[PDB]
């Protein structure tokens, strides 16, 4: 999910105002959303993934220079590394 | 409890 709900515009309205707006992201939201990657991989709903992923990478990309960057390279590496593990091979975004 | 700065994802998560 994202959260609570599945829901692409539930997953863009907390991706979103996130990244642009929280000075310091928490560790707690960056679990949150790496264990969906993750399992978005394992429950076949790389559907999901495409949509979360392309959000989360565009608006982090974007951002100049805060904890975003990282969290850009953070979460895509882990997901990426578990897609290779089990469907064998890495999405690249571009 | 958890949220460490007041959780953005984590507040809106599934609790109601």
């Amino acid at each position: 999910n994202l959260a609570g709900a599945v829901e692409f515009n539930d997953v863009k309205t907390l991706l979103r105002e996130w990244i642009t707006t929280i000075s310091d992201p928490m560790e707690e939201d960056i679990l949150q959303v790496v264990k969906y990657c993750t399992d978005l991989i394992e429950e076949k709903d790389l559907e999901k993934l495409d949509l979360v992923i392309k959000y989360m990478k565009r608006l982090m990309q974007q951002s100049v220079e805060s904890v975003w960057n990282m969290a850009f390279d953070f979460i895509l590496d882990n997901v990426q590394v578990v897609l290779q593990q089990t469907y064998g091979s890495t999405l690249k975004v571009t | 409890k958890g949220n460490m700065m007041s959780n953005f994802f984590g507040k809106a998560a599934m609790n109601k």
